[PDB]
């Protein structure tokens, strides 16, 4: 709903796996709670 | 009043606009800075958790209504005290009025010599002007010359228009260029490290 | 050209910008030339 | 040659025929709206209405 029609983003290629990545990474650390990218994974990095 | 910064309402189009700014003393307190709408109102956004740097080039995009820009309107820019911020930092603004049907003839002017230009040195006219540097002291000569040496570092050497830019003195650009990435990112977070 | 590209019509206003609309501009008229198709026209450089 | 005069002369008149080609305008009135914002309901009623 969020997404914006412009010229840029229909022409502008990306790497898909990013993407799968962004959307990945926007719920995980919407449920740890934490913003940081990087911090979320230090505490990934320890995980079991 | 003695040297705060400079601001800018760049008009994307209809409704779009951006603000441009270089605060010029950047050491004070800074947290979650706002700016400020007919120097009243409207904190327009405050959504920034960065400081904003000495001498640095910014741009924030920002919506707006032409009907209020139709007559004069104050918008500002209030870098954000910790707890309390409403006027009583470092205070900037500016209005900006706008008024059609005027004044067509010195922006045709340096449209006349950008395609002059791009016409001559077979470049496209948007290549052509990317590609010039403008200071708001820029004259007209020395810009040329950087136009010029831009041209001849790209003859010899046989490099991109980027690269001879750069080493006709040009800054490191931070916009994404020509819907790709910007010269910033792909030297520095193309992959991010780590 | 040099001379043309060297002139300071930046910050030049008053008559003095009367005066130099009429040296670079002296047989078109400016308004017959706003148009896009005229600016491709006068120039010779492709309309897109 | 003469042929190559004459197939300039078709192509003209297949120019002249068509006239002048339409400039695409690219800064107009397009804002870049969100994707629900311009899939509204509200939208199309408008428009058929």
């Amino acid at each position: 709903a969020k997404l914006v029609l412009s010229q840029d983003n229909l022409d502008n290629e990306i790497s898909a796996l990013s993407l799968a990545n962004e959307q990945l990474e926007t719920a995980l650390m919407a449920q740890t709670g934490k913003t940081d990218k990087n911090k979320y994974y230090e505490t990934l990095a320890t995980s079991r | 009043e003695k040297q705060a910064d400079y601001i800018d309402l760049i008009p994307q189009g209809g409704n779009q606009f951006l603000v441009n700014f270089s605060v010029k003393k950047t050491k004070k307190d800074a947290t979650h800075f706002s700016i400020g709408y007919n120097k009243s109102f409207n904190n327009l956004a405050d959504k920034n958790g960065f400081v904003p740097l000495a001498g640095e080039h910014y741009s924030i995009p920002v919506t707006l209504d032409a009907k209020i820009l139709e007559k004069k309107t104050k918008i500002g820019i209030t870098r954000k005290k910790p707890e309390p911020a409403s006027d009583e930092n470092h205070y900037t603004s500016a209005t900006f009025t706008i008024h059609p049907n005027a004044e067509p003839g010195i922006w045709l002017l340096r449209l006349n010599k950008t395609l002059r230009l791009a016409k001559v040195s077979g470049m496209t006219p948007h290549e052509t002007q990317h590609a010039l540097i403008h200071v708001r002291n820029d004259s007209s000569e020395y810009e040329l010359r950087r136009f010029t040496e831009t041209l001849l570092y790209r003859k010899r050497y046989g490099i991109d228009t980027e690269t001879a830019l750069m080493l006709c003195n040009a800054g490191i650009s931070r916009i994404s260029y020509d819907g790709q990435l910007s010269h910033f990112d792909r030297l520095f977070n193309n992959p991010p490290l780590n | 050209l040099y001379n043309i590209l060297t002139e300071d019509t930046e910050s030049l206003t008053g008559s003095d910008l009367e005066n130099s609309l009429k040296r670079n501009f002296p047989k078109v008229k400016i308004k017959d030339l706003m148009t896009l198709d005229a600016l491709a026209n006068y120039y010779e450089l492709p309309a897109d | 040659r003469d042929t190559l005069n004459e197939a300039k002369m078709w192509y003209m008149q297949a120019l002249g025929l068509l006239g002048d080609k339409p400039v695409s305008i690219f800064s107009n009135g397009w804002e870049n709206p969100s994707l629900s914002n311009a899939a509204d309901k509200t939208q199309a009623k408008q428009f058929h209405d």
